[PDB]
């Protein structure tokens, strides 16, 4: 395997922090210009813009991390991430794993309170 | 009426009928994931246009012209007794400077196609 | 070039947090006078060059803080 | 009237059948040079196999992809079906025998051998794949590339009797076949033969390209009856055509003595022997033929498009110059033309 | 001798060195000769006839609903628990074949029935996870469960291949006459 | 900039031996990039070798390289033996040198052919698959079932030959000695089978050693190692025989070696039936596999170790070991670390196909596109191996 | 003890056949050579011969 | 960089086990799931998984 | 018509692939039968799933079986196809194609005997003897 993929990076780890925000920084723009690509490429129902705002809300979820070593982990398997979606490797049924929610209503009954979990014991 | 015409108004029909008993006696029945070709049990992204060799139409370019010589050499044939002795020298030159024509064909190799497969011919000089 | 500006303007005004379309003057940093987060720069810097269809490079992309940056931009093309 | 419509009746469905049989023989001497079976959980002896094979056809659906124009996907199994009956005409089952006799058949054999090449091509934008698109063009490039050395095969025969008539040429073949003199040229146009209908000692298409079953991949019922129709029609008819200008189109021998022993006068039992000895020495030779197809298709591995088109191009062809330089030049030195 | 270090006695051998290749013009074959085997195809014609020659020999089809293949007594198929003579159910519950099957395909529940015997309530293989590996067989020491050589029992429902109690009784039941056979000829090389 | 047309050869197809994704980027027809993709049948099989004892851990070795069953059985029997610090009887060797040469015989039965067809030749897929179903005969006489069969255990064999086996293996070796010189050709002096193997498929000497490549892959490029000459093992080294070994890094040498050590496996079978021994067939003591069925309804001692090795099953001591064998698709090993239980801590089977579809790339690169599938069943992927 | 076991006789078995037999067959390749051009030159004999006789017939009609 | 053929290997036991090798060209997973969260050959990991899958 | 010609989609994978082979074999002829194996779903009536389904190819045995003709049956050969198998507890595996595809005829047996996958054969045609496509629509 002397030439790599297309869109591979050579993993290489960061002893600083910024540098390590300046390639997060980096990969956020290389997701956003795909999702078009996404949309065109794994024939979804809805719009770019939702893909947009799940590539947002998933760099929300690890905004507040310490750990440098750990940053460096998330960064590997997030461009990982990229370059399966972006090479079409992943399919349409592995794509949408990312929006379980959006596809369907799961149905009625969705316990919030004490009482209404209990009446199913959590199900 | 000879049974030469029965016979290209004949085989028609029976392909017409062929065609139509399938589409009157199969279902229809389809939806998506059966529609789209078929490439080994994975969709995929066609590319909107690719590249190709110049031998790939180099040989069909080339085909022509040696066509329009076999269907030259045909007036020769059918009056081969006629031009005794002398359209014979003529259908030999005109086959000659074809031959050689077809002689800087076969020298400058352009139907074949090079493998860029090589062997790293350059040796292991050091310092 | 003046109509383009406007354009800019209009796509920058299409998002949220800007609890102020009306400030959007052309020496506005996206940080500091629109409150803008270190995601929502280069989430409107490719809003941005998606409206025209040019594709810029990450040396070109990583420098724009504000507005006047973009429309100094501009004539890439 | 009544009688030109009950020929070509009987001549159609004898064709239309032996088309049929043809797959079936084929099965079964694969099977044994294999050391096994063929078919025989269809028929008493595993006849009318290819029966059960198109009655099922007809049955399953026809889908027609969403990339694809429908019609031309429908239209291209229809005139590869014609284009592969038509030529049917002109070969003679004995002296004058054919279902219309005209005085250029040769001209006619090799033009619609010419029109064959389409329903590969075309059929290769129906459904257009860049996958399946460039696969049309190795097909057609090999099909078109392989048909040249063909006609000039053809025309180096008619060097001998300067005429484009076949049973003209089959009268005329009644001193000496042409297979015995011109050696050579039977296996370079049994190869030639092999190739034009891409079977498989030189496919490519059906095996080893992008896709899985060849150009037409993506069908299913009358689109593949049609086209598997054409194949075997291709397969008889190029063999009709060594059985008439390389071997005895109807010729064994000379069968005069027999006559004078048997016969008395002519009356219709006699004509009724005739026609069966000659249209039995045609058949047999015809059956052999594909015999020969079937026995080279057991025994060989395949083709690159890169060795099939420097065979053609490059080994078969400027043989085939020399051919042409060195058969009209012995025609020359002997004092002997051919007459029309 | 004393050999170097990277250096052992595996030392090239005696004609490791291969000789030159030959030139044209050092060649035995004339170039008619070599030539005549090319445009004559002559190798081609030998693999031809080789397959010309097996046209003409007997092939090796057996017709399966009539005649069946091969079988050895150890061969292994669907499942039966067999019975004593004067008809006693074998399986003392011992969860032998249950603690040693690799694809838990075993479930079996016991109680002491009313005679004070141990016996099994429930005995269950289900055969989509069975992998056939004759442990169970190999493992039961009243050889109650074994495998019979019955192969022809694919059915339509999943359903029906989950086997209880029951099913592989009337199969022990079934089968005994040949398993009479099967072990007979077995049981020693057990 | 040269812009390549990517494909796939996907899984069906039926050159890519089912199980086989391979994106390829090409530029006309010759293939600037390749890329195997695998995991289509891989079940994790490691993970669950580690949940089970080594006695029901032995069906997990011949459900994948599923074409030779008897070998894989043997690397892990090796292996524990290793761990186990037990000596097989003698009888026990021979036994498992022959049944491991016939499943050599049936190997290289099943990938020459597979690879003629895969190029284009009928006839030998039915004529090896033919001889494939007289050796499945004598594995359904010896085992029970004729494709996986549990037969070489950790201990040793599982039983004894049946009674009569001894005069058929000759007979059937009498007449394939002739059944694979007719085989030998159509294959060896076709034109059209030459041309298409050539210079296909070229391994430089150096680079075999780099990219992890044994068996018929290194001794196709020159390299004179083979593990059942090099470090014998199970009485090879008792049996005479001779290793082909290529000169030309190519398919075509990766051809002419198979084709001999079909020669040599029947040299084998035969050295193999003149010389076998009698006595135990199970290692000695009762400890590690089982007592026989007349013993253990008879001895109360034979039936607390019977009830004790299906139950609970043997204990190994606590180590590492790395046992490495030729299976005929090349060298197979086994890495197994042992906590001193009676489960392994973990297992880890080397495939040999791994290393060598992992090698693709870096050789066809520049072949054509017909010559990116003859390289395939040189290599000899089987799929069980490759993912797991 | 050991009873009941499969051995080898205790002659051994006759040798098998693992030499590769693929003898050499066919005539040399100058004789299907001047096979073939005998074959080839009789025939063109024949067919010449036919040419001419079809000449002179034509003479006549 | 050594070797040409340790890659595949390494990679692999990067997706069983999650040990990264840095300076590796094409580190990513093989023979698991595309979407596959989680690395299997590991203690934490149960044996059957966390996820099945079904045709809605 | 259906039972004498019967084609099947050649999608086995794994261990039960070779043992399909065996009925491609000269021993136990499926040319006999009228079997061939048209490797394209397009013309196949019929699929077998031989060998094991895992979690990254149940888009792709779906994708295959979406494509056949509309007569179209489905027999699941072997253990790792009906019920996951000897692999049922593992992470990465499809508990039987029962999940993906509408199968009518189960064969049973880890390697299922060429025999017994025979047989398999000849029950579904049995199932063909008994479809009544033109009873139905007279309304039985
Ligand atoms: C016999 C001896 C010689 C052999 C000849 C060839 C063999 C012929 C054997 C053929 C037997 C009939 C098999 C055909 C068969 O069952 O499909 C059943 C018909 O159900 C009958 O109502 C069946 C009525 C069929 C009418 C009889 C035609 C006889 C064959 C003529 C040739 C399908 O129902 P269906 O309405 O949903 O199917 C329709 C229809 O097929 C399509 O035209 C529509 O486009 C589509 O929407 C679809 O809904
Ligand atoms: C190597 O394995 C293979 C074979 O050997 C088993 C093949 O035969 C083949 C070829 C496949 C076949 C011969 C089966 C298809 C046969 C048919 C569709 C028969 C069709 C029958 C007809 C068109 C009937 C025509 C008759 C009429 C119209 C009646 C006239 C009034 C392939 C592709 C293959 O891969
Ligand atoms: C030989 C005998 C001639 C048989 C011809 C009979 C044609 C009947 C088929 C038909 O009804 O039309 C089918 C055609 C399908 O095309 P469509 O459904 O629009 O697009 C699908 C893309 N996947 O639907 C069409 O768009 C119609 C195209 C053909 C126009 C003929 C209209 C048929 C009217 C039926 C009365
Ligand atoms: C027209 C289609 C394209 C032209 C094909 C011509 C083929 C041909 O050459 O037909 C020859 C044949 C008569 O030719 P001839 O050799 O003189 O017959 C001697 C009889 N002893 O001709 C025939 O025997 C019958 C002619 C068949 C074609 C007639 C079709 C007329 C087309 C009218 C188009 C209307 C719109
Ligand atoms: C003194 C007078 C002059 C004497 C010479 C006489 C000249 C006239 C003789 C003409 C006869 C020509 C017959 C065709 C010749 C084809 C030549 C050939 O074999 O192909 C060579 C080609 C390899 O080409 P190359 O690159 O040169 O190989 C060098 C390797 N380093 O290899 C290939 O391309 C592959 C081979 C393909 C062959 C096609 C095989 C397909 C079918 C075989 C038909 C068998 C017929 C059986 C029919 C029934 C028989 C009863
Ligand atoms: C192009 C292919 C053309 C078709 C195949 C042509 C086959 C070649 C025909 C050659 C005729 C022939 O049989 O050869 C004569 C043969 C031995 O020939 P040879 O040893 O070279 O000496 C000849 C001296 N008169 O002489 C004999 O074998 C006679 C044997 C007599 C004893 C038989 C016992
Ligand atoms: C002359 C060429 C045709 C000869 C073939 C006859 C075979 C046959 O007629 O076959 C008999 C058929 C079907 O028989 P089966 O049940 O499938 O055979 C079972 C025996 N096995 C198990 C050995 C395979 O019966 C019929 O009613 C057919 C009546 C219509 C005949 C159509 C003839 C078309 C020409
Ligand atoms: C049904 C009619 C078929 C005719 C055959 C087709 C055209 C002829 C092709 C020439 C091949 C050939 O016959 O060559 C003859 C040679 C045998 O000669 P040799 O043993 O090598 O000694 C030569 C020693 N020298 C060189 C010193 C003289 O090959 C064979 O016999 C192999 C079997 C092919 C059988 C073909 C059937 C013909 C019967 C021949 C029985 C001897
Ligand atoms: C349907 C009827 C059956 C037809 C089947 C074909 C018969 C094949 C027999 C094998 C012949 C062979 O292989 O001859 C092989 C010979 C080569 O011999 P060598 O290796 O150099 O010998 C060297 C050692 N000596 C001399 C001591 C013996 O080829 C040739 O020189 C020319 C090949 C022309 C073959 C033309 C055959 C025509 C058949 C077409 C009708
Ligand atoms: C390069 C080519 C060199 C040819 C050298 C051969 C000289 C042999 C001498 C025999 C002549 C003879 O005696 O045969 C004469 C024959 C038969 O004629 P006729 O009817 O009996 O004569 C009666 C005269 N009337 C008609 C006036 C009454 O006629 C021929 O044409 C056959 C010539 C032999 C064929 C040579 C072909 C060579 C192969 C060429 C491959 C392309
Ligand atoms: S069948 Fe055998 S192992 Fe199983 S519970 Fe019964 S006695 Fe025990
Ligand atoms: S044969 Fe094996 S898998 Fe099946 S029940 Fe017996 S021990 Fe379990
Ligand atoms: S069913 Fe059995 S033989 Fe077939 S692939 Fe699964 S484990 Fe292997």
């Amino acid at each position: 395997a002397i030439i790599a993929t297309a869109f591979a990076e050579t993993v290489k780890f960061s002893g600083s922090k910024q540098e390590l925000q300046k390639r997060t920084l980096a990969l956020y723009r290389q997701f956003l210009r795909g999702a078009p690509t996404f949309a065109d490429l794994y024939e979804v129902q809805f719009s770019i813009p939702t893909i947009r705002t799940k590539i947002r809300q998933e760099f929300e979820r690890h905004r507040f991390v310490d750990d440098l070593s750990i940053q460096n982990v998330l960064y590997a398997k997030g461009h990982m991430e990229y370059q399966e979606c972006i090479n079409f490797w992943k399919q349409q049924a592995q794509f949408l794993k990312y929006f379980p929610e959006e596809d369907d209503i799961q149905g009625r009954h969705q316990p919030s309170n004490f009482v209404d979990k209990f009446l199913k014991n959590r199900a | 009426m000879n049974t030469f015409i029965i016979f290209i108004i004949l085989i028609p029909i029976v392909g017409f009928a062929l065609l139509a008993v399938n589409i009157l006696l199969a279902v229809y029945k389809p939806y998506n994931e059966k529609l789209g070709a078929f490439e080994c049990g994975l969709t995929s992204f066609n590319q909107t246009r690719l590249a190709f060799n110049a031998a790939f139409i180099l040989v069909a370019i080339l085909f022509l012209p040696f066509d329009l010589e076999i269907s030259t050499l045909l007036p020769y044939v059918m009056s081969i007794y006629l031009v005794s002795n002398y359209g014979f020298t003529i259908v030999l030159l005109f086959l000659l400077i074809l031959i050689i024509g077809f002689v800087y064909e076969i020298n400058t190799n352009a139907l074949k196609i090079n493998k860029h497969n090589k062997p790293n011919t350059d040796s292991l000089i050091y310092k | 070039r003046p109509d383009a500006e406007k354009r800019i303007a209009a796509v920058l005004e299409s998002f949220d947090k800007i609890s102020n379309p009306a400030a959007i003057t052309p020496t506005a940093s996206f940080a500091k006078d629109l409150n803008l987060d270190s995601l929502d720069t280069v989430e409107v810097v490719v809003a941005i060059e998606e409206e025209f269809g040019i594709e810029i490079p990450d040396k070109e992309a990583d420098e724009i803080k504000s507005v006047n940056q973009a429309v100094e931009y501009i004539l890439a093309q | 009237m009544i009688i030109n419509i009950v020929e070509i009746l009987i001549f159609l469905v004898c064709v239309l059948f032996s088309v049929a049989y043809l797959t079936v023989a084929e099965r079964k001497t694969l099977a044994y040079m294999q050391r096994r079976l063929g078919p025989n959980f269809v028929g008493y002896y595993g006849l009318l196999q290819a029966f059960a094979d198109a009655v099922k056809l007809l049955l399953k659906e026809i889908v027609l992809p969403k990339e694809s124009n429908y019609i031309i996907l429908v239209i291209s199994p229809l005139i590869t079906l014609i284009t592969a009956l038509i030529g049917w005409v002109v070969i003679p089952l004995g002296p004058g025998i054919t279902l219309g006799e005209l005085n250029l058949g040769i001209l006619f054999s090799l033009a619609i051998g010419s029109l064959g090449v389409f329903g590969s091509l075309l059929s290769g934008w129906s459904s257009n794949s860049k996958y399946s698109l460039l696969g049309s063009i190795r097909s057609t490039a090999q099909l078109i590339s392989y048909e040249l050395i063909l006609t000039s095969i053809f025309i180096i025969i008619i060097m001998f009797v300067s005429s484009l008539n076949i049973t003209t040429i089959i009268e005329t073949q009644r001193v000496v076949w042409y297979c015995i003199p011109l050696l050579p040229l039977l296996l370079i146009f049994f190869i030639a033969s092999v190739a034009e209908t891409a079977r498989p000692p030189f496919d490519l298409t059906e095996s080893e390209s992008e896709l899985v079953a060849g150009y037409f991949t993506e069908y299913s019922g009358s689109p593949f009856v049609f086209f598997f129709l054409a194949e075997y029609s291709n397969i008889i008819l190029i063999s009709a055509f060594n059985g008439y200008l390389l071997l005895g189109g109807y010729l064994s021998f000379n069968y005069s003595y027999l006559f004078n022993i048997l016969f008395n006068d002519y009356s219709y039992v006699s004509f009724l022997f005739e026609g069966l000895i000659n249209s039995s020495a045609y058949a047999i030779k015809l059956v052999f033929l594909m015999f020969s197809f079937i026995w080279v298709r057991a025994a060989f591995p395949r083709f690159t498009y890169d060795n099939l088109i420097n065979f053609c191009w490059i080994i078969l062809l400027p043989l085939l110059f020399g051919i042409f330089l060195i058969i009209p030049s012995t025609l020359y030195i002997f004092d002997s033309f051919p007459t029309l | 001798n004393i050999y170097a270090g990277g250096s052992a006695a595996a030392a090239p051998p005696a004609g490791f060195r291969i000789h030159r290749p030959a030139t044209w013009e050092e060649s035995e074959e004339g170039a008619l000769s070599k030539a005549t085997k090319y445009f004559l195809l002559a190798e081609m014609f030998r693999g031809l006839y080789v397959v010309l020659e097996q046209f003409f020999r007997a092939p090796y089809t057996i017709y399966y609903p009539f005649e069946k293949g091969p079988v050895s007594p150890r061969f292994r198929g669907e499942h039966a628990l067999r019975r004593y003579p004067s008809g006693e159910e074998r399986c003392i519950a011992c969860k032998l074949c249950e603690a040693i099957c690799p694809a838990l395909a075993i479930t079996i529940d016991a109680e002491e029935r009313i005679d004070g015997s141990r016996r099994t309530t429930k005995y269950d293989i289900d055969m989509t996870k069975c992998i056939y590996c004759g442990y169970c067989q190999e493992s039961c020491p009243v050889d109650a469960i074994v495998e019979t050589p019955n192969v022809e029992y694919a059915t339509e429902t999943r359903e029906e291949l989950l086997y209880n109690k029951e099913k592989l009784l009337a199969n022990g039941d079934k089968w005994e006459l040949e398993l009479q056979y099967a072990l007979d000829a077995d049981a020693p090389y057990r | 900039r040269i812009r390549a047309f990517t494909i796939n050869f996907g899984p069906q197809h039926p050159a890519a031996h089912g199980v086989l994704r391979l994106i390829l980027e090409l530029s006309g027809e010759e293939i600037i990039r390749s890329d195997p993709h695998v995991g289509l049948l891989h079940r994790g099989t490691e993970k669950l070798i580690e949940y089970k004892t080594y006695m029901q851990a032995l069906p997990y070795f011949d459900r994948l390289d599923y074409v030779s069953m008897m070998t894989n059985e043997q690397v892990f029997s090796l292996a524990v033996e290793k761990l186990l610090n037990v000596e097989v009887p003698l009888r026990g060797k021979y036994i498992r040198t022959m049944f491991g040469e016939i499943t050599r015989v049936l190997n290289h039965l099943m990938s020459v052919c597979s690879h003629a067809m895969d190029v284009g030749a009928l006839t030998p897929f039915l004529w090896g698959f033919e001889e494939r179903e007289k050796l499945m005969e004598f594995y359904e006489r010896v085992s029970g079932a004729r494709l996986h069969a549990a037969y070489v255990r950790p201990g040793g064999v599982s039983q004894d030959l049946p009674a009569g086996l001894l005069d058929d293996i000759y007979m059937w070796a009498t007449q394939f000695g002739d059944r694979l010189d007719e085989i030998e050709e159509l294959l060896t002096d076709n034109r059209i089978w030459k041309l298409r193997t050539v210079n296909i498929g070229t391994v430089t000497a150096q680079d075999a050693l780099n990219l992890g490549l044994s068996g018929p892959m290194l001794r196709g490029s020159g390299i004179p190692f083979d593990i059942r000459k090099n470090a014998p093992y199970d009485a090879y080294d008792k049996v005479d025989f001779d290793v082909p070994v290529g000169m030309n890094g190519d398919c075509y040498d990766r051809y002419l070696i198979r084709m001999a050590e079909f020669r040599q496996s029947l040299r084998i079978i035969e050295q193999c039936c003149n010389d076998m021994p009698a006595g135990a067939v199970k290692v000695e003591d009762f400890k590690i596999n089982s007592p026989p069925r007349n013993l253990m309804k008879e001895d109360m001692e034979a039936l607390i170790h019977h009830f004790l090795l299906y139950t609970k099953g043997y204990s190994v001591p606590p180590g590492e070991t790395y046992t490495a064998i030729e299976a005929p698709k090349g060298e197979m090993g086994v890495y197994v670390v042992s906590d001193g239980s009676e489960r392994p801590y973990k297992c880890k089977i080397r495939a040999p196909g791994f290393a060598h579809l992992g090698a693709f790339d870096h050789i066809a690169r520049g072949h054509f596109l017909p010559d990116a599938v003859a390289i395939i069943g040189t290599m000899d992927l089987v799929f069980g191996e490759v993912d797991r | 003890p050991s009873v009941g076991q499969d051995l080898p006789p205790v002659g051994g078995y006759e040798p098998v056949q693992w030499r590769r037999n693929l003898p050499a067959r066919g005539f040399r390749p100058l004789v299907y050579l001047a096979a073939l051009c005998g074959i080839c030159g009789y025939g063109f004999y024949r067919a010449l011969g036919g040419i001419q006789e079809r000449r002179e017939l034509k003479r006549e009609k | 960089c050594l070797y040409e053929g340790a890659n595949w290997f390494e990679r692999e036991a990067y997706d069983m086990y999650g040990v990264f090798f840095e300076g590796h060209p094409d580190l990513r997973r093989i023979m698991t799931d595309y979407g596959f969260e989680g690395h299997p050959l590991r203690k934490d990991f149960p044996l059957t998984g966390y996820t099945e899958v079904r045709w809605d | 018509a259906r039972q004498g010609s019967f084609w099947p989609v050649t999608f086995g994978l794994a261990c039960c692939a070779v043992e399909m082979m065996h009925v491609s074999a000269p021993r136990y002829d499926q040319d006999r039968l009228g079997i061939i194996f048209r490797a394209s779903p397009r013309q196949s009536d019929i699929m077998i799933v031989a060998g094991t389904l895992t979690n990254k190819m149940a888009p792709v045995l779906r994708q295959v079986y979406d494509q056949m003709p509309e007569p179209r049956w489905v027999i699941s050969m072997g253990s790792c196809a009906n019920g996951g198998g000897y692999y049922h507890f593992s992470y990465s595996v499809v508990r039987g194609c029962d999940r993906i595809v509408p199968v009518d005829v189960y064969v049973p047996g880890c390697p299922p005997t060429s025999e017994a996958l025979m047989y398999g054969v000849f029950q579904l045609q049995r199932k063909m003897r008994n479809t009544k496509i033109t009873r139905m629509w007279y309304r039985k």
